[PDB]
């Protein structure tokens, strides 16, 4: 058995969010109950509801107002519709399979998970700025450089360094929501003998705007 | 609504070590209890059902037990794979309910942060914005504090922080702190300083620069 969620990655505030679970390997009219849960940011989990293989629904009473779980038995799919959404609904939704009765005992089993973000941001490409040390902070045997990727929406963004060649000594921080847009930085560390004598560039791709941009980090003199 | 309480919230461990996570229910739930795993940056995957039934494919170092309201997950001999967040789930009553999760992290020796401060780039100042960045890299353990200082005084608002998940190569953590100002404000002050406080030092690591 294989479960797969699909659906838009952003719904707008006060609108309905819909997600699809397509089941292969198994029939939804056969046996089990077919569930939705979600993982908010900060990692707390919550069960939303299910639809039995006979079409009876049970909904978490905290959502009773706004939830609707339905199914197309033709295409072996079931659906979550969450209405009148706001920011607290930004989460990672999982579909899943549970036993409907207590015997025979069934393992709960989850699909892949799919993020959906609630927001009114239009789609915006990042501004990319080099992060180089003040001229001159104290040198040691190693020197750290960065890239500030500011003001983009939505996620994700991918940062590399000298295309692939700088795997080592690299970190990209998770994005933070500045003012309805996202910002992050990436850090790279290299022998200070080799910089600035060898160029070091960050390549940043923002695929939701078909944006790639390269920044050479140059010394601040 | 059945409340599920897990302990510990967080715990560092070593390869080969034996580990025991507990989950407390607010009612007898008759072993209608499942344990879920989430390896870092990955999906929820059920490991155990009806308290002690181990799903096939799941390695035998995992086991669960308990009854009534008190339940446990133990790992015989912790392996690298097993780091992550582990959750409990009761399915005896609607609404089905989850524990807060318990985070299993990897043990290692203390490390001081490498701290760097970066002035605003020329280009950002041309757009009329200023963002001063401080990387606190490759420290251990997690618990770290950062403090911004401008012309001597501490700064609280206009500061955003980002923390990495434990590195799955060297077992360290890192943090970015960013202080976003307008060009107008930025230009009204000469000295910019972040300070990292960390159990490795009894005084902070301090990086500063001067516009000039």
């Amino acid at each position: 058995v294989q479960l797969q969620e699909s659906g838009p990655g952003l719904v707008k505030p006060s609108q309905s969010l819909s997600l699809t679970c397509t089941v292969t390997g198994y029939s939804i009219t056969s046996d089990y109950a077919w569930n939705w849960i979600r993982q908010f940011p900060g990692n707390k989990l919550e069960w939303m509801g299910y639809i039995s293989y006979s079409g009876t629904t049970s909904y978490n009473p905290s959502l009773k107002s706004r939830i609707s779980i339905t199914r197309d038995t033709s295409k072996n799919q079931f659906f979550l519709q969450l209405n009148s959404v706001t920011t607290e609904d930004t989460a990672t939704y999982y579909c899943g399979r549970t036993g409907v009765y207590r015997y025979p005992e069934r393992a709960p089993y989850w699909g892949q998970g799919t993020l959906v973000t609630v927001s009114a941001a239009k789609t915006t490409p990042p501004s990319v700025y080099p992060l180089a040390p003040g001229s001159a902070a104290q040198t040691n045997s190693m020197v750290t450089l960065g890239c500030l990727v500011k003001g983009y929406f939505p996620e994700p963004v991918t940062v590399t360094w000298n295309s692939g060649s700088l795997s080592s000594g690299v970190h990209t921080f998770p994005a933070v929501l500045q003012s309805d847009l996202y910002t992050l930085s990436s850090s790279v560390t290299v022998p200070s003998s080799t910089w600035p004598s060898e160029t070091v560039t960050c390549n940043v791709a923002h695929p939701a705007s078909s944006t790639k941009v390269d920044k050479k980090i140059v010394p601040r003199d | 609504q059945i409340v599920m309480t897990q302990s510990p919230f967080s715990m560092y461990a070593t390869l080969g070590e034996r580990v025991t996570i507990t989950c407390k229910a607010s009612q007898d739930i008759y072993s209608y209890l499942s344990w879920l795993q989430q390896k870092p940056g990955k999906s929820l995957k059920t490991l155990i059902y009806r308290a002690n039934r181990l799903i096939t494919g799941v390695p035998s170092r995992f086991s669960g037990s308990g009854s009534g309201q008190d339940y446990s997950l133990t790992i015989s001999s912790l392996e690298y794979e097993d780091m992550g967040i582990y959750y409990c789930l009761q399915y005896d009553e609607f609404p089905y309910t989850f524990g807060g999760g318990t985070k299993l992290e990897m043990k290692r020796a203390d490390a001081a942060p490498t701290v760097s401060i970066f002035p605003p780039s020329s280009e950002q100042l041309t757009s009329g914005g200023a963002s001063v960045v401080c990387f606190l890299n490759n420290f251990y353990p997690k618990d770290i504090n950062v403090k911004w200082k401008i012309d001597g005084s501490e700064r609280q608002n206009g500061v955003l922080n980002s923390w990495t998940d434990q590195d799955s190569k060297d077992s360290t953590y890192s943090m970015s702190s960013t202080l976003t100002l307008t060009k107008d404000e930025y230009e009204r002050h000469n000295s910019y300083t972040c300070e990292a406080t960390h159990k490795t030092s009894t005084s902070p690591i301090v990086k500063s620069f001067n516009r000039n």
